[PDB]
């Protein structure tokens, strides 16, 4: 189904008032926070110019409130205006969740599975160690459990996560990194959780 | 773990000396883009093709939203007295989007991060030569702090030697940012 | 005291044999390994021609061993006189032992304090989320546990740690940022152990 | 966690066209440098002068090695018969040594990692124009895997909107690999 635009077009009034080079900025952004799927919902107006937000406006509360001087006269102008108000109430609770029932099957619910590969490195220093990687890519969503394993027992010291990174794809990755000094006969094991697997990948070094 | 956010975010923006305007309205939900309006063309365009299977979305909504911000632009440089902010300067981040074999296809991934103002170019090297076959650049998106970000993406297949650099010329700067990635 | 060179000076024999740009690379590494202290010493050394180990030399086996072929003449040569083994073996023993009694107390027992800053930003992207970072700088020795607690209780989950870096002037640092939630009432503590502290540092957020 | 391993490290390289030698020796404990030898003074140097009071060495042993190196690098030059590797470039990192915070003195650091061979010249730009003033250039510290590495130290009072570069010129390369930096 066709998606519904997330406003209405608002005037901003005209009312203090007037080297070479410049630059002019201004911004509109309107939020559904889903806060547990369509059962609570806050929608959020945000106007700003330059780096600042002038003015907002919660559904929960129902009126606009001026963040800045800048937004006083816009936040009084617009709140006195029961048509604008009822307009942005509707879309608030109309257009959050008419949006959210299209959306919900290729978004809350994406799920694509990771892939994992493991491989070791010796670290730029003596003392001798091992820095053994578990690369984790293309997975959605980027929530995800990446731990690595000694001998059957989940190891805790020297693990240096990266943050999971957004390929700006819909898809993410992670590094995690154990060092280690190996023994004979140790097994260290990557274990990656995801919505999107039946069970847990387990993936071994050497 | 359960939060979700879809946001229609827009903007309109205009430079002096030189003159130049610019404007952008998209849907995006959590970190990631669903679509943005070409507006010159009154079209939506999809980030993953696929989602156009799946909804719609008609642009005159957009075009109505481009004509009212553009004069509430002008509302708000008068009612300010034409005030200015500091530019801030892009910082990168440069990576594969997947595990790096010689000879073998991937994307090299430059990530601007926390600029403002939305505007800013991404230039593509390879060994000190402009490389651009296949190269996708994102729109910028908004992050809560009023900073932007944007995506650029290099298919590349990787020979030992190679030095891969993405450099990001945002407005007004005196020179670019800069970052370089070799394989292995 | 003066500390000792852990080589003698030895001669490679020329023996196969023979566009304009050039470059040519030739390393020597002497290396005394304290596994326990001075309990269990592994001397080693090794030859390195642009980016090869040509040969090598253990105090454990008390001969050279060519690891390519460019190596095998010297290994053969050097093998064969008694007076370079036995020099190398002394050195092997003395100068390890010597060095490491001088070098102990400022060096294995340097211990310089760790300074922690605990700052916070929201996160790039909505939903609204809380980057706790804890930043630990100018500590020696490099090994440290840097963890976030929740209302007395670690936190595991949404914990990314960078490496211990490297400054290159004998100190080193870290940041370790937990993604969270806040809500009302919430103490959130970065504890910080290391062996120069007589007690550990605990810096919580606001 | 109870290992330590003390290295006396030397290299000794040459160029052809151009016609450049090169030569170190240091002693280094863990990652870190110890000391190093100025081979034209015969001076040991401590990396913290501190080190001086506790401990000497005799520049004559380094001078010996220095010799000996000199004529075995002619000797593997032609048992080789002038075989050469290629270069491997710098992959670069640049940190604050402290906290940030603006109008308060610091250290920036540009880490050299994973090059070879052991020749690399770093370069400090502030909002692009080179800066010098107390900057500090380590010497080459070697790697397990035949690798090396170079710190060089920018103290800074940070402005806001200040873009601080580190450029490092490895030896034959068509160009430097660099990184910017920006406080807050
Ligand atoms: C899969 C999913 O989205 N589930 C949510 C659920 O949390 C909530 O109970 C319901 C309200 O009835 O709204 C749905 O959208
Ligand atoms: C503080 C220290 O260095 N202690 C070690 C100790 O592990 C070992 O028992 C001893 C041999 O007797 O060698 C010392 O150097
Ligand atoms: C979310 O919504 C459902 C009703 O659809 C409700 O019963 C459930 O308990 C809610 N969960 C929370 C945690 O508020
Ligand atoms: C290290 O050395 C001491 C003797 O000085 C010895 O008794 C101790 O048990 C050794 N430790 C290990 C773990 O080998
Ligand atoms: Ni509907
Ligand atoms: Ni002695
Ligand atoms: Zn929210
Ligand atoms: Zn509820
Ligand atoms: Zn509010
Ligand atoms: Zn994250
Ligand atoms: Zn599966
Ligand atoms: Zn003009
Ligand atoms: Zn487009
Ligand atoms: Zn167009
Ligand atoms: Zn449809
Ligand atoms: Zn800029
Ligand atoms: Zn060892
Ligand atoms: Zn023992
Ligand atoms: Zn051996
Ligand atoms: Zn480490
Ligand atoms: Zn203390
Ligand atoms: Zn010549
Ligand atoms: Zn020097
Ligand atoms: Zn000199
Ligand atoms: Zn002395
Ligand atoms: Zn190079």
């Amino acid at each position: 189904m066709s998606m519904s635009t997330m406003n209405m077009p608002m005037a901003m009034k005209v009312g203090g008032g007037s080297g070479s080079s410049a630059f002019f900025f201004c911004g509109a952004i309107f939020e559904c926070h889903y806060l547990n799927g369509t059962e609570r919902v806050r929608y959020l107006q945000r106007y700003i110019y330059n780096r600042q937000q002038l003015v907002h406006f919660d559904s929960d509360v129902g009126k606009f409130v001026a963040d800045t001087p800048l937004g006083e006269p816009q936040a009084e102008y617009w709140n006195s205006n029961a048509e604008l108000l009822e307009n942005i109430m509707n879309i608030a609770d109309g257009s959050c969740r008419h949006n959210y029932g299209i959306l919900e099957s290729f978004t809350v619910q994406r799920s694509v599975e990771p892939k994992v590969r493991v491989s070791a490195l010796q670290s730029g220093s003596l003392p001798e160690t091992d820095r053994l990687a578990c690369y984790v890519t293309g997975f959605y969503p980027p929530e995800i459990e990446v731990k690595w394993f000694l001998n059957g027992r989940e190891e805790t010291e020297r693990v240096v996560s990266t943050d999971v990174m957004q390929n700006g794809d819909w898809t993410y990755q992670v590094l995690v990194v154990l060092e280690t000094v190996p023994r004979r006969g140790d097994s260290y094991v990557c274990r990656v959780e995801h919505a999107s697997l039946r069970q847990p990948i387990s993936q071994a070094w050497e | 773990d359960r939060r979700h956010v879809l946001l229609q975010a827009e903007f309109y923006q205009r430079s002096e000396g030189p003159d130049k305007a610019w404007a952008q309205f998209g849907f995006h939900f959590d970190a990631d883009e669903l679509f943005h309006v070409e507006l010159d063309a009154a079209q939506t365009v999809w980030r993953l093709p696929e989602f156009g299977r799946f909804a719609s979305f008609e642009a005159q909504g957009a075009l109505q939203n481009m004509a009212v911000g553009k004069q509430n632009l002008e509302v708000m440089i008068s009612n300010s007295n034409r005030s200015q902010q500091d530019f801030v300067t892009p910082e990168l981040a440069l990576f594969p989007a997947e595990a790096v074999s010689l000879e073998e296809p991937n994307v090299l991934i430059c990530y601007a991060d926390k600029f403002w103002p939305p505007v800013a170019t991404m230039e593509w090297r390879r060994n000190g030569a402009v490389v651009s076959e296949g190269v996708y650049d994102s729109v910028y998106y908004g992050r809560p702090d009023l900073l932007f970000r944007k995506f650029s993406y290099l298919p590349f297949v990787p020979q030992r030697g190679d030095v891969y650099s993405c450099a990001v010329r945002h407005w007004g700067a005196e020179g670019p940012v800069q970052r370089m990635w070799e394989p292995e």
